[PDB]
């Protein structure tokens, strides 16, 4: 029969097929299950589609049309979940969050 | 009667840092950087090429630690009720870290 | 004394400021001469008619923004020399002593 | 050869205002060439060494994602 | 030669959400190597729990375990809650 | 089981901090220690369930404790190993 992406059959937009092949390299273990890799695939995905549509409200915020790395640093720090997963993780160009503490501010 | 303007000491500082807590370019000079970094690649090996990138990302993972051991030594000095940074204020942020 | 660039002393009051000429005036050609030249009254260049019509000069206060550039005639400024700073000191010190008879 | 006097104090005092300090001691400027200058060793040792067991004698910037990544400290943004 | 990525994968997520913004060249690369990231994460994860119970095989219930051990409460449950669902549709198809 | 996080005496904070070599203690100190070794504990107990769930166990073995330790970069010997 004509061939059809695993992808489609679970729906998805990740390459699951590459995912498997990687897997298998990754001497990870000797044997890998049928339905591992579809699960990656899936969080991965899923992963990968809340990051963008918070640095898409970002850009938006921002009246741009291009995501840039700025816009991602300021997803990242300002979700607590997202910037407690990547709390070793630098971004290049990112930036700081801007705050200032109070005690400096002029009173 | 004629006095020169200027603002009260922490106005240009106020300013200046709501003005680097918004971009985000590079602060240290480029050339300066290499010519530090090369230097401190010869007590391990002589005669080392390096890929521009390789420095900028040295830069950029420099200048991003120096940021945030900043901002924890401000911390720290603040706790110190105090609104200027002291060495020992950084010797105490990097001891707990663990660094020290 | 009163050369283009040349350290020139302008009064202010009861007080006086070095300044650097930048633009010599010549009034009977209407003709400023100014280094980076014979030219003209520019588009923003304007000296007002009491002091266009005598050496004006227009300077720069050292010290002070380049904000605060100024056509001045012939009137305050003076040649650069010794007695022009004693008497520079001679307008600071009456100016601290106006200042501390304000106070004490 | 003084390098590190090549981080000017203009240099330091922009990244601690990034860093969001307001008022800083002049004694600072060399306590941070010191802590700078110590993280670069702690770092390039480590890129060397992959440079070195890759037999090559140009620096990559993957080799110092290694050693970033390997010191607890990730970078993206270079593969 | 030919290096493979993420980008078109990413792209086709990001018109998903947003059909309509851009994205720079570098955010890509960002986006790639945080991919990578989560990607050996996970696996080294699931490989030590698959050799911690002495077992060959990698299945998707190793990875379920590993990523409640990663992820932070709610992005754990939904991420749980695609990987069951995926598995699920994949495996009906 | 409730109610035990007060089991934690104040004569043992007084001991921590003793052992970690403190010498005067404030008295709103101690509810902070309660609750930051809460938060800890429920750290390391969540993964350690996690690891005992996923071998279908019904006991919590230390050795679990020890894989949740060292997952947590708190790496502890002389438990099994």
């Amino acid at each position: 029969a004509k061939a059809k992406t695993r992808s489609s059959r679970a729906g998805l937009q990740f390459p699951v097929g590459r995912v498997h092949r990687l897997l298998r390299k990754g001497n990870y273990a000797e044997r890998v299950g049928a339905g591992a890799p579809v699960y990656l695939a899936a969080v991965l995905e899923y992963l990968t589609a809340e990051i963008l549509e918070l640095a898409g409200n970002a850009a938006r915020d921002n009246k741009k049309t291009r995501i840039i790395p700025r816009h991602l640093q300021l997803a990242v720090r300002n979700d607590e979940e997202l910037n407690k997963l990547l709390g070793r993780v630098t971004i290049a160009q990112g930036g700081v969050l801007p705050n200032i503490q109070s005690v400096l501010l002029p009173k | 009667v004629k006095k020169p303007h200027r603002y009260r000491p922490g106005t240009v500082a106020l300013r200046e840092i709501r003005r680097y807590q918004k971009s985000t370019e590079l602060l240290i000079r480029k050339l300066p950087f290499q010519r530090l970094v090369r230097e401190i690649a010869q007590d391990f090996k002589t005669d080392l090429r390096f890929q521009s990138s390789a420095v900028m990302a040295l830069q950029e993972a420099s200048e991003a630690y120096l940021v945030a051991l900043f901002e924890d030594t401000n911390l720290c000095a603040i706790h110190a009720k105090r609104v200027t940074i002291m060495p020992k204020d950084i010797q105490l942020a990097r001891r707990i870290r663990g660094e020290r | 004394e009163f050369a283009l660039g040349g350290r020139c002393l302008a009064f202010h009051g009861p007080l006086m400021y070095e300044a650097k000429i930048l633009k010599i005036w010549d009034p009977s050609s209407k003709m400023y001469t100014s280094i980076p030249k014979p030219q003209k009254l520019g588009e923003d260049e304007s000296i007002p008619e009491e002091i266009i019509n005598g050496k004006c000069f227009f300077i720069h206060y050292q010290g002070w923004k380049s904000s605060w550039d100024e056509w001045v005639g012939y009137d305050r400024i003076r040649a650069y020399n010794e007695e022009n700073i004693a008497m520079k000191k001679r307008l600071a010190n009456e100016a601290k002593e106006a200042k501390k008879s304000l106070l004490e | 050869r003084d390098n590190i006097q090549g981080i000017t104090k203009p240099a330091i005092r922009r990244l601690a205002r990034r860093g969001g300090v307001k008022r800083i001691s002049g004694l600072i400027y060399e306590e941070t060439r010191g802590v700078l200058k110590v993280f670069l060793e702690n770092v390039i040792r480590d890129a060397v060494t992959y440079t070195e067991h890759a037999k090559r004698k140009t620096v990559t910037a993957m080799d110092v994602v290694y050693a970033l990544k390997r010191q607890g400290r990730t970078l993206y943004g270079f593969g | 030669t030919r290096k493979e990525s993420y980008a078109i994968y990413v792209y086709k997520v990001l018109k998903q959400v947003h059909p309509d913004t851009g994205i720079s060249s570098k955010a890509m690369s960002i986006m790639n190597s945080f991919v990578n990231d989560v990607f050996e994460r996970i696996a080294g994860e699931a490989s030590r729990l698959a050799h911690y119970n002495k077992r060959s095989t990698i299945t998707s219930r190793e990875i379920q375990t590993a990523v409640r051990l990663l992820l932070p409460g709610e992005l754990a449950k939904h991420a749980v809650s695609e990987g069951t669902k995926a598995v699920t549709k994949y495996t009906s198809a």
